[PDB]
């Protein structure tokens, strides 16, 4: 009876691999990018990357290329998960309707193998006749291409070679040759083999077995006009084939190992060069010709031409630019000039993709305290390290507040022709109108000729021809600059009030009910149109001319009443086009005709909260989608307002929202404000980019954040953060940290580049003398972050050969001091384990870092939580339990011993606590019986486990080693003396993310209890909740619907994607349930959602309802 | 040392 739920609130942003070619069209360039379970496909272009198409996959993507057979139109596109499912898709734009379709796919894993070193290989043959792979040592499995093969059928040839590096199929081979680095005994060497599919064996490979150096390391097969091989190790690069043997080695590279590779020149006379350090090479081929005669190479060589992000994944592309797919950090769009800028680096950056890296900690806080969490990481790793800050929504920064109740509208306005600034704001108001002059920043009422005061303006717009406009009840009134009085007047003949206004810079378009007009601002007077009267009552009115039309409007679209209803027509004469006859009592409070980059659009809000939007064409008017939304509970009014180049759409509800724009879409993310009723732009010499907006009672200003429903800030470390905590009463984070060095000629340490904790404010180093009896080492620092200024305020340096591995900030004993404690532990390679390390009590005073208290331990301290204002601490295979003396020192009282190394601990604020290394979490309290610790129980399979935590006192999170999900809880049993010394897995499941923290906190607010969030080494941050048996099953059961309704990418199953996995359990998955899936219900058409359901009750658009009252969990 | 492995099984690579 365990219940979960799990949803992704930030997709991976890690690039695990990407490729190049020509998958959309024969003509068009295609950069694919690769996540995790999501694959990302541009169109490169002069500017950059067209996005083109987003699909995730169910599965994590381990191999990845683009090829073509004989008789083929595009590129094909092969996929390998690391579940072992193949498949093969191909691009389909239906028109307008775009798919990614799967020509083959099926399971290729083998009941054998143990899977091998440097992990899965997918490679495949020029000629395009197969495809070879490398999963498990000794076999080699060949997938055979033809126009069947659509399930992907292949068999194992038997390899005597039981460890292989890396490996490639080479060009200019007659038989699908295959060329290897293995390593046996003595070192490393090349081999070649054919393969043969006939008889399926091999044969024998071109050229004779080489030797390769002990650390060659990558396999470059270079295209046919040279063909041959590249092997590349350490220090040193060679070429092979046949007779032909080329070598090198440049000092340059000595420093670092090459890691990733890319050809550049079709003909492979150039080719880029990854390296752990971030520098990028060109690797250059030297040609050379003689007459009836083809090309041999004469040298080869490597020049450094700077540095990029750390580079997994790196692919040329147009006219020397280059797209760089970085893990460890952010992924870069890069330029290759032919001369060096300022250092001596041929390379620039063009753009940068933000990339929270591996999240190796985290933690929340409301910075600003509110109500909502920031969120707050350490990421990347070396010199891409860093902190990112992540905050849900759009939020705005207040200058003034005029609380007045009442407020019923406003629009814009300037006082002078000259400034695209303004300097009154006039508002509609409860059956009145005040307006507001300003000195330029301050607020003022007065008055304005011919402008109502006593009744109430509908509207106020900027009408071309030197004149202001106001529409009243009553009058649609003129006053104008010159003037400036009585201008003109139009009162309806025969005494009726304007309902709906609707005023242009040039035209006007009111209502009188079904009744509508039409007049002209034509040099300082009110002309009149046209009459037409509607079936029934005009509910709302928009117009602006849109794109190609100078003031002068085209077509139109109008609400009305009793039928609940909006329609499509043109302008004098006011003929129906198109219409949708929209269901429910209540009617469109709101209409929008709009613009953006490349369409036209229309928007329909009702009183209820929810909107429908379509697609409006300026030449043929109809249709376009239908697809409600939430929104508020309350009538949203939409207006359009100034921002960057594409200037968007707001959305006045409770819940205030913008409509941005996506891919060529619309972004529909919340407003970090409580509720807002109208709102519009502005620009005043005072109070500049701001917008106005109203509530209840209040008027505000100001400008406005990105976009996307997260908005991430950060902080670069040059460094590798490892953990994170914050000393609220001190105003800071603490935050471990790690830098490299190097051995000197001196002997001592030097560095590499500043780092966060070099560059720092202020700086200690440790004295403390517990101990006594090139080259590489981590250099580690405590570092105190200011929260607001996110600056390195103070630096402690830790011992030479100490890592400091948690830390925490809490008040203990008495003591009314808030602390950073710290374990640490010596750390050396030739120790398996390290046996001596310390636990450290630290202060933060006005700008001060005492020393408090130290500690050795007999162990590394792998955790420690504060706990009931004692300190919690797990010593490399302990857990200990100690107390704050009055007299101010650590001092045990307890511990545990029957762990095989306790890696995490976490604590049910009472005395129960939890975690192991290489079995799966036991639980323990603590008694204020002898003050003792009791273990309660464990679970007893065998999990690498890699972060912990508890949803309440009967369930137990864990993550592990193999990117599963699982919980525990304790058995409701007679007999406690067995059935109760072991808790059960009562749920299981696949994340496909490997987890490096959990903590509760929620990134939202000011049906799921709880909630917990995660971060993973691939930047992906999911939530889990807690569920009700009922709603377990509501979903449960909606799992499998939904599921016979999608159609998976690789045709891959969701239940084999979700199945709790390991090298050797697979169990299908129990108590979880991904809102990712469930979320998946509403990109879904509705007569597919129909089906959804056959059938306490059960309706049709129920459940539509339900599944947005989640996606607004996080 | 569990070190090296463990500090690293963070990066991923």
């Amino acid at each position: 009876m365990s219940y979960n739920y799990v949803v992704t609130a930030q997709k991976p942003t890690a690039v695990n691999g990407c490729v190049t070619g020509h998958f959309t069209s024969a003509e068009d360039l295609n950069l694919l990018i690769a996540k995790n379970t999501r694959l990302e496909i541009y169109v490169v272009t002069a500017e950059g990357l067209r996005p083109v198409k987003e699909v995730g996959m169910y599965g994590k993507i381990a191999v990845m290329e683009l090829f073509r057979p004989k008789g083929e139109s595009k590129d094909l596109l092969f996929i390998l998960t690391a579940k072992y499912n193949a498949c093969i898709l191909e691009y389909k734009q239906s028109g307008e309707s775009i798919d990614i379709i799967t020509r083959a796919h099926g399971n290729v894993q083998d009941r054998i193998g143990r899977p091998s070193e440097t992990g899965i290989i997918g490679i495949i043959d020029p000629e395009c006749r197969m495809i070879g792979l490398r999963l498990y040592d000794g076999l080699f499995k060949v997938i055979p291409l033809d126009r069947d093969n659509k399930e992907l059928k292949a068999f194992n040839i038997r390899l005597e070679e039981l460890h292989v590096i890396d490996v490639k199929f080479l060009y200019g081979c007659q038989a699908p040759t295959i060329c290897f680095v293995y390593q046996d005994p003595q070192g490393r060497h090349v081999k070649t083999y054919e393969v043969s599919l006939r008889e399926k064996e091999f044969n024998k490979g071109p050229w004779k077995q080489e030797n390769v150096e002990a650390e060659a390391s990558m396999v470059i097969a270079v295209p046919e006009p040279f063909g041959g091989a590249i092997i590349i190790g350490q220090e040193s690069i060679t070429y092979h084939n046949g007779d032909k043997y080329l070598a090198i080695a440049p000092p340059i590279i000595k420093q670092s190992t090459i890691v990733c590779h890319n050809r550049v020149d079709p003909n492979g006379s150039r080719y880029l060069l990854g390296d752990m350090e971030g520098r990028l090479f060109m690797l250059l081929l030297e040609k050379e010709e003689q007459m009836d005669g083809t090309v041999t190479l004469k040298d080869l060589r490597v020049e450094l031409l700077g540095e990029t992000s750390i580079a997994e994944c790196l692919t040329y592309l147009d006219n020397g630019v280059v797209f760089v797919g970085s893990r460890l950090g952010d992924s870069q769009l890069v330029k290759l000039n032919v001369d060096s800028n300022e250092q001596g680096s041929y390379v620039v950056a063009m753009e940068t993709f933000t990339n929270l890296g591996p999240i190796v900690d985290m933690c929340v806080v409301d910075l600003e305290r509110q109500g909502q969490g920031q969120l707050v990481t350490c990421s990347g790793a070396f010199k891409e390290g860093s902190l990112r800050i992540i905050r849900n929504g759009i939020g705005i920064h207040e200058h003034a507040s005029i609380d007045l109740p009442g407020i019923k509208g406003l629009w814009p306005l300037r006082s002078d022709p000259n400034r695209e600034t303004y300097d009154t704001l006039v508002l509609s108001f409860v059956g009145q109108t005040r307006v507001l002059m300003l000195n330029g920043e301050e607020v003022e009422e007065t008055e304005l000729m011919g402008f109502v005061d006593d009744q109430q303006t509908f509207f106020c717009g900027n009408v071309a021809h030197q004149q202001l406009i106001q529409i009243t009840s009553a009058s649609v009134r003129l006053v104008s600059q010159e003037p400036k009085a009585l201008v003109s007047e139009w009162k309806e003949p025969q005494a009726k009030n304007i309902s709906v206004a609707s005023c242009n810079s040039s035209q006007v378009v009111v209502a009188v009910g079904r009744a509508l007009y039409y007049l002209q601002i034509h040099p300082q007077e009110l002309r009149q149109i046209s009459h037409t009267e509607m079936e029934h009552e005009v509910a709302c009115l928009d117009i602006t001319p849109l794109g190609d039309s100078n003031g002068l409007s085209p077509l139109c679209a109008i609400g009305l009443w009793t039928d609940i209803s909006a329609r499509i027509l043109k302008l004098p004469s006011f003929e129906l086009l198109h219409k949708e006859m929209l269901g429910g009592e209540i009617i469109p409070r709101s209409i929008l005709m709009t613009t953006f980059e490349s369409s036209h659009y229309l928007l329909c809000a009702l009183g209820d909260g929810a909107l429908f939007y379509f697609g409006l064409n300026i030449e043929t008017g109809l249709l376009s989608d239908r697809k409600k939304v939430t929104l508020g509970t309350q009538p949203t009014v939409l207006r359009t307002f100034r921002s960057l180049s594409t200037t968007n759409v707001f959305a006045c509800s409770d819940r205030p929202t913008v409509i941005y724009s996506s891919n060529h879409k619309l972004v529909f993310s919340n407003v970090n404000l409580k509720e807002v009723n109208y709102m519009c732009p502005l620009n005043s010499d005072g109070y500049p980019d701001s917008l106005a907006l109203a509530n209840n009672s209040t008027l505000t200003i100001g400008t406005i954040d990105e976009i996307q429903k997260l908005h991430i800030r950060t902080v670069p470390l040059y460094e590798s953060p490892r953990k994170i905590c914050y000393q609220e009463v001190s105003q800071c984070f603490g935050v471990l940290s790690s830098r490299i060095e190097v051995q000197d000629t001196s002997g001592g340490t030097t560095a590499l580049r500043p780092s966060a904790s070099t560059q720092a404010l202020s700086s200690s180093v440790s004295s403390s003398k517990l101990f006594s009896s090139g080259e590489e080492v981590e250099v580690h620092n405590l570092l105190i972050i200011d929260q607001h200024t996110f600056e390195v305020l103070h630096a402690h340096q830790f011992l030479q050969n100490e890592y400091a591995l948690s830390l925490v900030s809490c008040k203990l004993g008495k003591d009314p001091n808030t602390y950073f404690i710290v374990g640490t532990a010596m750390v050396y390679p030739e120790e398996a384990e390290p046996k001596q390390g310390r636990i450290v009590v630290f202060q933060y005073s006005d700008g001060k870092l005492q020393t408090v208290a130290e500690k050795e331990v007999k162990g590394a301290v792998y955790s420690m939580v504060e706990f009931n204002g004692k300190l919690l601490a797990s010593i490399n295979s302990t857990v200990r339990l100690y107390e704050w003396t009055t007299e101010k020192d650590v001092r045990t009282e307890c511990n545990h011993y029957n762990n095989i190394m306790a890696l995490y601990l976490k604590t049910k604020g009472d005395f129960i606590l939890v975690g192991d290394l290489m079995r799966s979490v036991l639980l323990l309290a603590y008694k204020p019986m002898e003050g003792n610790f009791e273990e309660i129980a464990r679970d007893f399979n065998p999990n690498w486990m890699s972060a912990v935590e508890i949803l309440d006192d009967d369930n137990f999170l864990g993550a592990e080693n193999a990117f599963n999900l699982f919980v525990c809880q304790k058995d409701s049993a007679a007999t406690t003396d067995e059935e109760r010394q072991h808790l059960q897995e009562v749920g299981l499941f696949h994340l496909g993310e490997f987890v490096n923290v959990f903590c509760h906190g929620s990134l939202v607010m000011q049906p799921t209890q709880g909630s917990v969030l995660f971060g993973t080494v691939n930047g992906m941050i999911g939530l889990v909740t807690s569920l009700s048996e009922s709603w377990y099953n509501l979903l449960l059961d909606m799992q499998n619907r939904l599921n016979k309704v999608i159609k998976s990418v690789g045709k891959i199953e969701h239940s084999f994607w979700r199945s709790f996995h390991t090298e050797r359990k697979t169990e299908p998955a129990t108590g979880f349930i991904d809102g990712d899936l469930i979320e998946s219900f509403l990109d879904i058409s509705r007569p597919k959602m129909q089906e959804v359901v056959a059938n306490r009750e059960a309706t049709a658009d129920d459940l539509i309802k339900v599944v947005e009252e989640l996606t607004r969990i996080h | 040392s569990v070190v090296g492995f463990l500090s690293q099984r963070g990066l991923h690579g």
